[PDB]
C-alpha cells in the first residue's frame, strides 16, 4: 500500500512548493495519476485478501472504496478551485493540504489491518473535515454544524475505543485476520449486550442511523462544496465498512440485538424520504436522500446475508458517486444565484441545456433505474430483506415510490417551468463544470457495465 | 462442437423433418435463406477463415491450475492458525466448485425446458429430479451459514445435523 | 454604522475579460492548460486506460477455474453413478461425536 | 447458423444504431427525422423475415449471448426470448412506429426540437423492444423502467406547461406502485426458485402461489392503467399527439397485459389470481367506457377507449385465454394508432383545437381522414370482417361460453355497448353537421406524409386481422357449438349501443334545455376519482411530511432528546460549579466538610 | 530560459519518485515475510535447476 500512500505524502510538499498559479493544475494532475495507480487494487482474489504487510491489507470491500476516494480527490480540487478564486496563496495551499491529509487518512483507514489502528485513523479523519467546515463554510451555522458533527462522532466512538481495548485484553489481538479465524460465539449476557452496543453504536452514529442523523444535514448543508462531496461520498462509508468488519465477533448476538436498529432504519428511511418531499433547501434534500440510502445500507448489514453485503457494497459506491454529483450540481446553481433556495432559480433547462441533461442523468441514477448499480444494490438489499421477512417488501416499495417522487420533484422544480424574470446573471455553463459532471457520471455507467468489481468479498 | 463436453452438457439427438411441400407456390423462407447464405454467411466464413489462419501461425497454450488436497478443519488442531488458514482456503475453493456444479445443473434444466417447449412438464422430469437432489445437498451444506461463513461454522452445522440424525435413529430403534 | 467595514464586492465574471474561458483560471494561458491537463489526464488516461485495464484484469477470482473444476467433477460423478453434490462437506469418520 | 437469431438481433441493433448518430452533423441537420424513419422501415422488413420463418415451421428460440454476473448460484446474462409473442409483436410495433414517425414528420414540423423528439421516440421503441424480447426478470424490468422514463420524458415535452409536468409525475407515481408489485414478484421468484429466467421459473413453479402472481397482477395493473391506478393514462394526453398515438395507446400501455401473458403457465396454475384479473379487467373496461361516452376532448375520448380495450384484454387473460389477448393487442395497436393519427390530423387542421363542440363539417371538409376514422371506428367496434373482428368477437364468445363471473360478463357486454356509443359520439360530433370552428378555414390534409402514414395504418385496419388469424397456428380450442343468440350477442349489443347513442345525440338539436343529471355529472367528471384521490391522499402525505416528520420529529423532538437536553444540563452544571464568590471562608468550610467525610465514610 | 523551467517544474517529479520509493518499500516489506516461502502444503514443490527461491 506504500506505492499509493507515499505519493499523497509527496502531494503535500509539491503543493507547498509549487507556484501560486500552478497549485490547482499540479494537484489535479497528480491526484488523477494516483487514482490511476490505485486502480490496480481491483485485481482481487477469490479465496482471501491481499495481505501486503503486517500493517496494511486490501480486500474486495476495501478496493472500491480506495478507488472511489482517490477518484474523488481531483473532483474536489476542481470544485474548490471554482469557489476559492479570491483566496490567498497560503490559504489555498492550506485547503489543498486539508484535502490531501483527509485522503491519506481515508486510504490508511480503509487499508488498516488492526481495529485499533483503524479506530485511530477513522477518528483522525475528523480534524481535517472539522477545519474545512468551520473555516471555509459560507454561513454562520458552520460553527454549530461542526460542533454537532464532532460531538456526535466522538460520543459514538469513545465507547468503541473502550470496547476495542477490552477485546484486545480478552482475546490477545485486534488483528482482523486473527479475530476472524479465532472468533467465538457471543453469549446472551448484559456485558456482551453492551459490548455489541458500543461497537454498533459507534458505527451507527457514523452511518448515520435514524434518530442520530441531525448532524448530517447540519454539516452537509453548511460545509463547502469539497467538504460536502467528501462527507457524503466516503465519510459516510466508514460506518458501513466498520460494521461489515466488526460483525465477525458479534454473533450470534446480532440476531437479537438488530431489531431496534432494523425498525429505526426502515421507518426512518420512509420518514426521511417524506422529509425530502417537503424541503425548501436543495442541499438539505440531497442530505436527507443520503440518510435514506444509508438507512437501507444499515438494513442490509443488519440482516447480514451474503446477498445483503453485496447489495450494501454496490449501494455504497453508487450513493457516493450520485450524491457527489448532486452536490456539485446544486453548488453550481448556488454559485450562480448565491442562494440555496430551490424555488429561487427556475427555467434552468431553457437557460442551461447541458446542465439540465446532467441534472436528468443524476436524478435518474438517484432513483433506482435499471441497470444502474444503484438499482443493483437496492434490489439485492430488497431481496435479502424479503428473505428476512415479507413486509419489508411493503416498506421498500413505499420508499422507492417516495424516492422517485422527490427526485423528480427536485428535477421539475429546478429545471422545468419558466425562468425567474429578475435573475439575469446566469452565465453559460463552464467547461470546468461540464467536465466535473462528466467525470462524475461516466464511471458510474462503466461500473454498471462491469458490476462484479463493486459487489464485495461475498461475490 | 468440441468446445465443450457433450457429457457434461448433454443434448438429445436432433430430429428435423424433411420438407414435404403440397403447393406449387415458392417458399419465401427458402428464398430469403438462400439470399442470407449468399450475402452474409459466405463473407463471415471467409473473414473467420482469414482470422483462424492468422491465429494458427501464433499458436500458444494456457493451462488449468491443479491444487493438491490439504488437511481440513476437522484434522486441524484448535487455534493452529496455519492449518486453519489452509483448511479455510480449501473449503472456500470447494464452495466455489459446488456453486458452479449447481450452475451447470440449472443450465441443464433451463436448456431442457426451452428445448422440449410445449411438452416440458413430462420430458424434463429427469433434469428436475437431478436439480432437486443437487439443490437439496447444496442447501444442507451451505444453507444458513451467514455473511461471515467459515469452515468452522460449516463443521458445526454438520455436527449438529449428525447429532440430530443419530438421535432420530436411536428414537426409531427404541 | 458599528465598524469600518468594506462593501460587499460585486460578483466577478470570467467571461468579461476572456470570452473563450473554460472557467479554471483568470489567466488565459493558465486556464487553457488547466483545461487541457484535466481533460487529457482524466478522460483519456484515467477513463479509457483504467477501463480497459479493469476489463482485461486477469481472472484472479478463479471463476473459470471453478467452472472447469465443476465440469470435471460432474463428468466424473455422473460417469461412476456417484451423487453430483456430496451430502457432507467433511468426513464423518474424521468427525468424532460426543457420547 | 440459423438466420433467425441473426436477423432478430440485427433488427434490435439497427434500431439502436441511429442513437449513436445523435452526436453528429446529421443530428445537427434537418435530415435526422427522415433518417430515423428510414431506419425504422428497414427494421420492419428485417423483422418481417423471421415472422415468415416462424409462420412456416413455428421456430422459437432463446439467445443468451452475453453473461453479466453470477451471484453465487444465480447467473444473470443478457438473454432474449424469440418466441411467437416476440416475433409477432415486433413487426407490428415497427409498422406502427414507422407510420407514427412519418405522421410526426408532418405534424411536428414547427417544433424547434424535432430531432430530439424523434430521438426520444426511437429510444422508447428500443426500450419497448427490450421489454418484449427480454428473457429474464431483470432485463424485463430494464425495459419496464425504460419505457416508464421515456413516457415521463415525452409527456412533459413542453417543459413550461405545469399541467404537462403534473401529468408526467402522475404517470411516474402510478407506474412506481406497479413497480412495487414488480419488485415483489422478482424477490419472491429469486428467493423461492433461485432464478430470474422464465425457463427455470416455469420448471420449478408447477403450482404458482398467490404472492408472486398478485405481484405480477399489481405490476400489470399499474402499467396498463387498470382501475385504481387508471387515471394517469387519460392524463398522459398532455404530450404531443404522436406520443399519445405511438407510446401510450398502441404499444406501451399493453406492457402490463404482455407481462401477464408471459407468465400464462403460472396464471393457468392459479385460479384466485385469474378471478382477480377478470374482475379488475371488467370493472376497468366498464368504468372507462362509461367515462368515455361523455367527454368533449377527442384525445381524452380515445384515451378512455384505449383504457377500455386494456380492460377487455385483462378480461381475456382472466378467463384463461392468453393468446386471444395477444391477438387483440396486435389488432388494437393497428386501429387505435390510426384513430389517434386521424384525431391529430383534425387537431392540426383546426389550429390546435381538440374540442368536438368546435369541430364539425369535417365529413366533407376532410375526406381522407373522415374515411380513415370511419374505417377505424368500424374496426374498433368489431365490424363482422375487419381487423377488430378477429379478436373482439372471439373474446366475447369466450367470455360468454366460459365458467366466468356473472357480473364480469355483464360488465363486459355493457362495455362493448358503450364502446359503440362513444365511437358514435366521436363521429357525430366531429364530422356530421355544420361547422363550429372559427371562420378562417385553414383545413388542408393534402400532405403526402400524413396521407401515406394513414394509408399504411389503414390497410392493416382492414386486412391484417385476416392474415394474422389465418397464418398463426391453432393455440386454443374454438367455441364451435353455441346458441345463435349467444353467437350474435356482440353484434346485437354493438348495434344497440349505436342506436341508443345516435338517438341521444340527435336529441341535441332540439330547442330544449335541461340541467344535467347526477349520472351525467358522475360520468363526465370521471367518477370523481381523480378529484378525491388526487386531493386527499396527496394532501395528507405532504402534510405529514412537514408537520410530523420534518418539524415535530426532526426539528423538535430528535433535537430535544439527545443534543439539547445534554447541552442544557452541562450549562446548568457549569454555572453551578463556576458560580463562586471566591471566599476562602466558604471553600475552607467546604474543605472541613470534605476532610470529615473522607475520615468517616472511607475505610 | 531552461533554468527557469527546471526552477518551476521540478515539483512534478515528487509524486513519481514517491511512487518508486513506495514500490521499493513494498518489496522490502515483502522480503521480510519469506518464512513460509515454498513451505505451504498447497504450493510446496522442488526447485528448478536454475532458481534459488520460488518468489521474491
Ligand atoms: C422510549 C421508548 C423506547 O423504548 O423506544 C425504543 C425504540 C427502539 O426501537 P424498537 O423497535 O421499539 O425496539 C425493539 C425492541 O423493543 C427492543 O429490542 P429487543 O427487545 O430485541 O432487544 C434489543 C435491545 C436490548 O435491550 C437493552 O439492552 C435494554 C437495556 C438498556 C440499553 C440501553 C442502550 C443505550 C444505547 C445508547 C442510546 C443512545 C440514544 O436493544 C436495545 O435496547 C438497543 C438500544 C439502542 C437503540 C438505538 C439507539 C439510538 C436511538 C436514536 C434516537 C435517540 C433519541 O426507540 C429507541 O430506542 C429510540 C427512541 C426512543 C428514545
Ligand atoms: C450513456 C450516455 C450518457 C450521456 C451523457 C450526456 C451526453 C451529452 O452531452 O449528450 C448530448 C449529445 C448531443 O445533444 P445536444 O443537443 O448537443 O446537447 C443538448 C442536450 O444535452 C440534449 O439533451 P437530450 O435531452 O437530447 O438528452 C440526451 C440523453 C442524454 O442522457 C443520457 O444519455 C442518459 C443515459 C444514462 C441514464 C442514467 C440512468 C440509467 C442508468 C443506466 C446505465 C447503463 C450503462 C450502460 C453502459 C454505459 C457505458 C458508458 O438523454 C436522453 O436520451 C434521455 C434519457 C434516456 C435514458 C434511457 C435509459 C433507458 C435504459 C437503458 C438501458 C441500457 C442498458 C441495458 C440494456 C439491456 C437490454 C439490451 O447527445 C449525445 O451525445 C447522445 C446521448 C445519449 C443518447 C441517449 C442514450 C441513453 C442510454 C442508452 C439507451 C439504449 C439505446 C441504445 C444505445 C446504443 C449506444
Ligand atoms: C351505484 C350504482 C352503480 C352502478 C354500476 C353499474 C353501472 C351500469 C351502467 C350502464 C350504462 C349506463 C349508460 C348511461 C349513463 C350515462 C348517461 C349520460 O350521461 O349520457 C350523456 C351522453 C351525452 O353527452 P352530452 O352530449 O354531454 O349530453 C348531455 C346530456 O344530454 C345531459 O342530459 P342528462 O344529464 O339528463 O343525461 C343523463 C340521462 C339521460 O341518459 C339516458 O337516458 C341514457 C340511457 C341509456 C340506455 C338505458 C336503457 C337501455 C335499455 C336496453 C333495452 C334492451 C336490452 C337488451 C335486450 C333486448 C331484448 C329483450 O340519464 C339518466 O338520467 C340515467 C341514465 C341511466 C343511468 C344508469 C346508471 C344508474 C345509476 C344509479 C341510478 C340513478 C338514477 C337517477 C339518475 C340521477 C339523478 C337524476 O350520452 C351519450 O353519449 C350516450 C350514452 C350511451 C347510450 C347507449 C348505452 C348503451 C349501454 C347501456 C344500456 C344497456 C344495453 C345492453 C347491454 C348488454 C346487456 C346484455
Ligand atoms: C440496448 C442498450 C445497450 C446500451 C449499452 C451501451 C454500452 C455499449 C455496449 C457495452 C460496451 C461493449 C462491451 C464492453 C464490455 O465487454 O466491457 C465491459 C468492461 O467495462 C469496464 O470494465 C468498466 C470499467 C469500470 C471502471 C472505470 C474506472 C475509471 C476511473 C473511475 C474511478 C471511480 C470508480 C470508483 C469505484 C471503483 C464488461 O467487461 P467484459 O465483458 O468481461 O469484457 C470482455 C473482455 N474479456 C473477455 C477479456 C474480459
Ligand atoms: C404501496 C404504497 C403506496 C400506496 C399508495 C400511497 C398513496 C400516496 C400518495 C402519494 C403522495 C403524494 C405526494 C406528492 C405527489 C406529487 C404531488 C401531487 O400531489 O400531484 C398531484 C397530481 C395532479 O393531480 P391532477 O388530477 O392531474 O390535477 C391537475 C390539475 N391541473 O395527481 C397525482 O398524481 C396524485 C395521485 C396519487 C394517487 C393516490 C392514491 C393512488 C391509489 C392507490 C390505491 C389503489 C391501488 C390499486 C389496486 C390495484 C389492484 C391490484
Ligand atoms: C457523569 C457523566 C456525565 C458528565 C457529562 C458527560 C458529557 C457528555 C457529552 C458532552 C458533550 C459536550 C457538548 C456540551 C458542551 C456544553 C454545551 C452548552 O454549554 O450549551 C450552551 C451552548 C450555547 O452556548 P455557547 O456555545 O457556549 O456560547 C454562548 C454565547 N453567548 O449550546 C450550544 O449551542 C452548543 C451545542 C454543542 C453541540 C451540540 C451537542 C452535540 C450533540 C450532543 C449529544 C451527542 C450525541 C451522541 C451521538
Ligand atoms: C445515564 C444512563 C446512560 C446509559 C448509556 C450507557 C453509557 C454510560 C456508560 C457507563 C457504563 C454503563 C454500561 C457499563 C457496561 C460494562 O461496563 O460492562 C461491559 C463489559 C464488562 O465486562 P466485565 O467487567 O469484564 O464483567 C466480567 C463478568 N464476570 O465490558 C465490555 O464489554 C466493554 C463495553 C464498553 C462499555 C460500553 C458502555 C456504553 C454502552 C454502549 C452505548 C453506546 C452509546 C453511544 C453514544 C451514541 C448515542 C448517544
Ligand atoms: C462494435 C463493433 C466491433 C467490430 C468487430 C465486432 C467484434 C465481433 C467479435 C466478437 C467480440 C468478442 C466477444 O464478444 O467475446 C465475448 C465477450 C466477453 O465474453 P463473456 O463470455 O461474455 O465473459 C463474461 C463477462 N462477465 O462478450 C462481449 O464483450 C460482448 C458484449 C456485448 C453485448 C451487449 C453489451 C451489453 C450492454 C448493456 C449494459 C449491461 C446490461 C445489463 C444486462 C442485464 C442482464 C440481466
Ligand atoms: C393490513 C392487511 C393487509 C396487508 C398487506 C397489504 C398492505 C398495503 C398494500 C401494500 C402493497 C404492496 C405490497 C403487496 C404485497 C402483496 C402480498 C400478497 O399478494 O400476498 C398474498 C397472500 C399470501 O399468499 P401466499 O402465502 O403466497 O399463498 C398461500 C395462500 N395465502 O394471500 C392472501 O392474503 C390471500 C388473499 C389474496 C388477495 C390479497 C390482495 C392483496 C392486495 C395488495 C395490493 C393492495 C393495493
Amino acid at each position: 500500500m506504500l506505492k499509493i500512500i507515499i505519493p499523497t505524502t509527496m502531494l503535500l510538499p509539491m503543493t507547498w512548493m509549487s507556484k501560486h498559479n500552478m497549485i490547482w493544475i499540479n494537484a489535479t494532475v497528480h491526484s488523477l495519476l494516483i487514482s490511476l495507480i490505485s486502480l490496480s487494487l481491483l485485481n482481487q482474489l477469490g479465496e482471501n485478501s491481499l495481505n501486503f504487510s503486517l500493517t496494511f491489507f486490501s480486500d474486495s470491500l476495501s478496493a472500491p472504496l480506495l478507488v472511489l476516494t482517490t477518484w474523488l480527490l481531483p473532483l474536489m480540487l476542481m470544485a474548490s478551485q471554482s469557489h476559492l478564486s479570491k483566496e490567498t496563496t497560503t490559504r489555498k495551499k492550506l485547503y489543498i493540504t486539508m484535502l490531501i491529509l483527509l485522503q491519506l487518512f481515508l486510504i490508511m483507514t480503509f487499508t488498516a489491518t488492526e481495529l485499533i489502528l483503524f479506530y485511530i485513523l477513522f477518528e483522525a479523519t475528523l480534524v481535517p473535515t472539522l477545519i474545512i467546515i468551520t473555516r471555509w463554510g459560507n454561513q454562520t451555522e458552520r460553527l454549530n454544524a461542526g460542533l454537532y458533527f464532532l460531538f456526535y462522532t466522538l460520543a459514538g466512538s469513545l465507547p468503541l475505543l473502550v470496547a476495542l481495548v477490552y477485546i484486545q485484553n480478552t482475546t490477545g489481538s485486534l488483528n482482523f485476520l486473527i479475530i476472524h479465524y479465532w472468533s467465538h460465539p457471543l453469549s446472551n449476557s448484559w456485558s456482551n449486550i453492551f459490548m455489541w452496543l458500543a461497537c454498533i453504536m459507534a458505527f451507527m452514529v457514523k452511518m448515520p442511523l435514524y434518530g442520530l442523523h441531525l448532524w448530517l444535514p447540519k454539516a452537509h448543508v453548511e460545509a463547502p462544496i469539497a467538504g460536502s462531496m467528501v462527507l457524503a461520498a466516503v465519510l459516510l462509508k466508514l460506518g458501513g465498512y466498520g460494521m461489515m468488519r466488526i460483525t465477525t465477533i458479534l454473533n450470534p448476538l446480532t440476531n437479537y440485538m438488530a431489531y431496534p436498529f432494523l425498525m429505526l432504519s426502515m421507518w426512518g428511511m420512509i420518514m426521511t424520504s417524506s422529509i425530502c418531499l417537503r424541503q425548501t433547501d436543495l442541499k438539505s434534500l440531497i442530505a436527507y436522500s443520503s440518510v435514506s440510502h444509508m438507512a437501507l445500507v444499515i438494513v442490509a448489514i443488519m440482516i447480514q446475508t451474503p446477498w445483503s453485503f453485496m447489495g450494501a457494497t454496490a449501494l455504497m459506491i453508487a450513493h457516493g458517486l450520485t450524491s457527489s454529483m448532486l452536490f456539485c450540481l446544486a453548488n453550481t446553481n448556488y454559485e450562480r444565484v448565491h442562494s440555496r433556495t430551490m424555488i429561487l432559480a427556475r427555467g434552468l433547462q431553457t437557460l442551461l441545456p447541458l446542465m439540465a441533461t446532467w441534472w436528468l442523468v443524476a436524478s435518474l441514477t438517484n432513483l433506482a433505474l435499471p441497470p444502474s448499480i444503484n438499482l443493483i444494490g437496492e434490489l439485492f438489499i430488497i431481496t435479502a430483506s424479503f428473505s428476512w421477512s415479507n413486509i419489508t417488501i411493503i416498506l421498500m416499495g413505499m420508499n422507492m415510490m417516495i424516492t422517485a417522487l422527490y427526485s423528480l420533484y427536485m428535477l421539475i422544480t429546478t429545471q422545468r417551468g419558466k425562468y425567474t424574470h429578475h435573475i439575469n446573471n446566469i452565465k453559460p455553463s463552464f467547461t470546468r463544470e461540464n467536465a466535473l459532471m462528466a467525470l462524475h457520471i461516466l464511471p458510474l455507467l462503466l461500473l454498471t457495465l462491469n458490476p462484479k468489481m463493486i459487489l464485495g468479498p461475498l461475490y | 462442437p468440441d468446445s465443450w463436453d457433450k457429457d457434461v452438457y448433454p443434448e438429445p439427438p436432433r430430429r428435423t423433418p424433411a420438407p414435404a411441400p403440397q403447393t406449387s407456390l415458392p417458399n419465401p423462407v427458402t428464398y430469403l435463406t438462400k439470399i442470407f447464405d449468399l450475402l452474409v454467411d459466405r463473407p463471415v466464413t471467409l473473414a473467420r477463415e482469414f482470422i483462424e489462419q492468422q491465429h494458427a501461425k501464433n499458436r500458444y497454450y494456457y493451462y488449468h491450475r491443479e491444487f493438491r488436497r490439504v488437511p481440513d478443519i476437522t484434522e486441524c488442531e484448535e487455534k493452529d492458525i496455519l492449518c486453519m488458514f489452509e483448511a479455510e482456503m480449501q473449503w472456500r475453493r470447494d464452495y466455489k466448485v459446488d456453486q458452479e456444479i449447481v450452475n451447470i445443473i440449472q443450465e441443464r434444466l433451463k436448456a431442457c425446458q426451452q428445448r422440449e417447449g410445449e411438452s416440458y412438464r413430462q420430458n424434463c422430469a429427469k433434469e428436475l429430479e437431478q436439480f432437486t437432489q443437487v439443490s437439496k445437498a447444496f442447501q444442507d451444506r451451505y444453507s444458513d451459514l451467514g455473511a461471515h461463513y467459515s469452515a468452522r461454522k460449516c463443521l458445526a452445522k454438520q455436527k449438529q445435523r449428525m447429532l440430530a440424525e443419530r438421535k432420530a435413529a436411536k428414537e426409531a430403534a427404541a | 454604522i458599528r465598524l469600518q467595514e468594506d462593501p460587499d464586492p460585486e460578483d466577478e465574471n470570467l467571461y468579461e475579460k476572456n470570452p473563450d474561458s473554460h472557467g479554471y483560471d483568470k489567466d488565459p494561458i493558465v486556464d487553457l492548460w488547466n483545461m487541457r491537463v484535466v481533460f487529457f489526464f482524466g478522460f483519456s488516461i484515467v477513463l479509457v486506460l483504467g477501463s480497459t485495464f479493469v476489463a482485461y484484469l486477469p481472472d484472479y477470482r478463479m471463476q473459470e477455474w471453478a467452472r472447469r473444476e465443476a465440469e470435471r467433477l460432474v463428468k466424473y460423478r455422473e460417469a461412476n453413478g456417484l451423487p453430483l453434490m456430496e451430502s457432507n462437506c467433511f468426513d464423518p469418520n474424521k468427525i468424532q461425536l460426543p457420547e | 447458423m440459423n438466420p433467425f437469431a441473426s436477423l432478430t438481433l440485427t433488427t434490435l441493433t439497427i434500431l439502436t444504431i441511429p442513437i449513436m448518430m445523435s452526436n453528429s452533423n446529421i443530428y445537427k441537420t434537418n435530415l435526422y427525422p427522415n433518417y430515423v424513419k428510414t431506419t425504422v422501415s428497414y427494421a420492419f422488413t428485417l423483422s418481417l423475415v423471421p415472422l415468415l420463418m416462424f409462420m412456416h415451421t413455428g421456430q422459437e428460440m432463446i439467445i443468451s449471448n452475453w453473461h453479466w454476473m453470477t451471484l453465487q448460484t444465480v447467473e444473470l446474462s443478457l438473454s432474449f426470448k424469440m418466441d411467437y409473442f416476440s416475433v409477432m409483436f415486433i413487426p407490428v410495433a415497427l409498422f406502427v412506429t414507422w407510420s407514427i414517425m412519418e405522421f410526426s414528420m408532418w405534424y411536428m414540423h414547427s417544433d424547434p426540437f424535432i430531432n430530439r423528439f424523434f430521438k426520444y421516440l426511437l429510444l422508447f421503441l428500443i426500450t419497448m423492444m427490450i421489454l418484449v424480447t427480454a428473457n429474464n426478470l431483470f432485463q424485463l424490468f430494464i425495459g419496464w423502467e425504460g419505457v416508464g422514463i421515456m413516457s415521463f420524458l415525452l409527456i412533459g415535452w413542453w417543459h413550461g406547461r405545469t399541467d404537462a409536468n403534473t401529468a408526467a409525475l402522475q404517470a411516474i407515481l402510478y407506474n412506481r406502485i406497479g413497480d412495487i408489485g414488480f419488485v415483489l414478484s422478482m424477490a419472491w421468484f429469486l428467493t423461492h426458485s433461485n432464478a430470474w429466467d422464465l425457463q427455470q421459473i416455469f420448471m420449478l413453479n408447477n403450482e404458482c402461489p398467490n404472492m408472486p402472481l398478485i405481484g405480477l397482477l399489481l405490476a400489470a395493473a399499474g402499467k396498463s392503467a387498470q382501475f385504481g391506478l387508471h387515471p394517469w393514462l387519460p392524463s398522459a394526453m398532455e404530450g404531443p399527439t404522436p406520443v399519445s398515438a405511438l407510446l401510450h395507446s398502441s404499444t406501451m400501455v399493453v406492457a402490463g397485459v404482455f407481462l401477464l401473458i408471459r407468465f400464462y403457465p403460472l396464471m393457468e396454475t392459479n385460479k384466485l389470481v385469474q378471478t382477480m384479473t377478470l374482475c379488475l379487467g371488467a370493472i376497468t373496461t366498464l368504468f372507462t367506457a362509461l367515462c368515455a361516452i361523455t367527454q368533449n376532448d377527442i384525445k381524452k375520448i380515445v384515451a378512455f377507449s384505449t383504457s377500455s380495450q386494456l380492460g377487455l384484454m385483462m378480461v381475456t387473460i382472466g378467463i384463461n385465454q392468453p393468446h386471444l389477448a395477444f391477438l387483440h393487442i396486435c389488432m388494437h395497436a393497428f386501429f387505435k394508432a390510426m384513430l389517434f393519427m386521424c384525431s391529430g390530423s383534425i387537431i392540426h387542421s383546426l389550429n390546435d383545437e381538440q374540442d368536438i363542440r368546435k369541430m364539425g363539417g369535417l365529413y366533407k371538409a376532410m375526406p381522407f381522414t373522415t374515411t380513415a376514422l370511419i374505417i377505424g371506428s368500424l374496426a374498433l367496434t368489431g365490424m363482422p370482417y375487419l381487423t377488430g373482428f378477429y379478436s373482439k368477437d372471439l373474446i366475447i364468445e369466450a367470455v360468454n361460453m366460459s365458467y366466468t363471473n356473472a357480473w364480469a360478463l355483464l360488465m363486459t357486454l355493457i362495455a362493448t355497448s358503450l364502446t359503440a356509443a362513444y365511437s358514435t359520439r366521436i363521429i357525430f360530433f366531429a364530422f356530421l353537421g355544420k361547422p363550429r370552428f372559427p371562420p378562417l378555414v385553414l383545413i388542408n390534409e393534402n400532405n403526402p406524409l400524413l396521407i401515406n402514414s394513414i394509408k399504411r395504418l389503414l390497410i392493416g385496419s382492414i386486412f391484417a386481422g385476416f392474415i394474422i388469424s389465418n397464418n398463426i397456428p391453432p393455440m386454443t380450442v374454438p367455441n364451435t357449438t353455441m346458441p345463435l343468440y349467444m353467437k350474435m350477442t356482440a353484434l346485437i349489443v354493438t348495434i344497440m349501443g349505436f342506436m341508443l347513442a345516435l338517438e341521444l345525440n340527435n336529441t341535441t338539436y332540439y330547442l330544449k334545455f335541461k340541467y344535467p343529471s347526477q349520472t351525467y355529472k358522475f360520468s363526465n367528471m370521471l367518477g370523481y376519482y381523480p378529484s378525491i384521490m388526487h386531493r386527499l391522499p396527496t394532501y395528507h402525505n405532504l402534510s405529514m411530511s412537514q408537520k410530523s416528520a420534518s418539524s415535530l420529529l426532526d426539528l423538535i423532538w430528535l433535537e430535544t432528546i439527545l443534543p439539547k437536553t445534554t447541552s442544557f444540563i452541562q450549562m446548568k452544571m457549569s454555572i453551578m460549579v463556576s458560580n463562586q464568590k471566591g471566599l476562602i471562608k466558604l471553600y475552607f468550610l467546604s474543605f472541613l466538610i470534605t476532610i470529615m467525610i473522607s475520615m468517616t465514610l472511607f475505610n | 530560459n531552461v533554468l527557469q523551467i527546471v526552477r518551476d517544474h521540478w515539483v512534478h517529479i515528487l509524486v513519481p519518485v514517491g511512487f518508486v520509493f513506495g514500490c521499493y518499500l513494498d518489496r522490502r516489506s515483502d522480503e521480510k515475510l519469506t518464512a513460509f516461502r515454498n513451505k505451504s502444503l498447497l504450493f510446496k514443490r522442488e526447485l528448478r535447476p536454475n532458481e534459488e527461491v520460488t518468489w521474491k
